[PDB]
């Protein structure tokens, strides 16, 4: 599975 | 050892409307899920005969964390276009990539998450998962604010972990593909290109996986400089191509060998002419 | 911006034999940025039947595609693959050489 938690640039 | 890898490709289009988002997912060389935002599906897709075991929850919520992932690009691309200062008509290009890789032990091996802008290097997470490398000033401000809000030990968490984890679950399903090895079908060619010249091929067929080295020797020496060499390729069936080319003086034949390494053979295999 | 010609390479799955199906297959590599035009041609027209992979690209950020479709060899019949990219001043043909 891909990753869950993310944040822009 | 073996690797789980996902890649993310969003292009904006100026006028057009909303950037184009592509999603992959890989096993090793194999592909097995997808996601393109101009298709009517709007769902993360199998593309893999071992993924179609997983159940509506994994579906739905790779779906859901991909379109997530659509829309943090989305905003990406505006904040990069403030970064650089560009202009909102041309298109430009966000790229993500990231995974694990794991040891023969089927332990966390390495790690890697890393961002590119237009072709060129961005942003990367470092080998020791706690320090980024950022490749210009706005990367640098990308540094400063994923710093502040610690992202690395989240991503260290996901790549140590989940990953590794559902690495080693989708490696046991589709143990018949990909805890495979296929051994390269081996082969020359000669053809005359002229009176005095012919050109010399080393074909490598039907491999798994895609890592292999093909190599000229004449008379013993390394011809790498001379040498044409193709960039692998897929036959479509889930295996592999490749070959490399030397356009030799006719005669000279018997002085030039191939030789072909991979992991599927019990050692390296050296052809040639006499 | 960095642009990166396509590498076009225009293959048979399985060995090519006459009156056999088999699948035609157009490998463009190394390009970027990822708008490509690429089209199966055979005898000089657009083959309609054609499928491609998911848009991937290589550690060094380049983006990959295979386009291929099925296909019976013949003795007259001449196939190729049409690429155009921004890299590209007019669109590439390369022809299908089955004796290679």
């Amino acid at each position: 599975v891909c990753w869950g938690e993310l944040m822009n640039l | 050892s073996h690797s789980m890898r996902y890649f993310f490709t969003s292009v904006s289009r100026p006028g057009r409307g909303e950037p184009r988002f592509i999603a992959v997912g890989y096993v090793d060389d194999t592909q097995f899920v997808r996601f393109d935002s101009d298709a009517a599906s709007q769902r993360m897709e199998p593309r893999a005969p071992w993924i179609e075991q997983e159940g509506p929850e994994y579906w739905d919520g790779e779906t859901r964390k991909v379109k997530a992932h659509s829309q943090t690009h989305r905003v990406d691309l505006g904040t990069l276009r403030g970064y650089y200062n560009q202009s909102e008509a041309g298109s430009h290009t966000v790229q993500r990539m990231y995974g694990c890789d794991v040891g023969s032990d089927w332990r966390f091996l390495r790690g890697y998450h890393q961002y590119a802008y237009d072709g060129k290097d961005y942003i990367a997470l470092k080998e020791d998962l706690r320090s980024w490398t950022a490749a210009d000033m706005a990367a640098q401000t990308t540094k400063h604010k994923w710093e502040a809000a610690h992202v690395a030990e989240q991503l260290r968490a996901y790549l140590e972990g989940t990953c590794v984890e559902w690495l080693r679950r989708y490696l046991e399903n589709g143990k018949e593909t990909l805890q495979r090895t296929d051994a390269p079908k081996t082969h020359m060619t000669h053809h005359a290109v002229s009176d005095h010249e012919a050109t010399l091929r080393c074909w490598a067929l039907s491999f798994y996986p895609a890592e292999i080295t093909l190599t000229w020797q004449r008379d013993g020496e390394d011809q790498t400089q001379d040498t044409e060499l193709v960039e692998t390729r897929p036959a479509g069936d889930g295996t592999f191509q490749k070959w490399a080319a030397v356009v030799v003086p006719s005669g000279q034949e018997q002085r030039y060998t191939c030789h072909v390494q991979h992991e599927g053979l019990p050692k390296p295999l050296t052809l040639r002419w006499e | 911006m960095i642009q990166r010609t396509p590498k076009i390479q225009v293959y048979s799955r399985h060995p090519a034999e006459n009156g056999k199906s088999n699948f035609l297959n157009c490998y463009v590599s190394g390009f970027h940025p990822s708008d490509i035009e690429v089209d199966l041609l055979k005898n000089g027209e657009r083959i309609e039947k054609v499928e491609h992979s998911d848009l991937s690209f290589s550690k060094d950020w380049s983006f990959y595609l295979l386009y291929y479709t099925e296909f019976t060899p013949t003795e007259k019949d001449e196939y190729a693959c049409r690429v155009n990219h921004v890299t590209l001043s007019q669109p590439k043909i390369v022809k299908w050489d089955r004796d290679m």
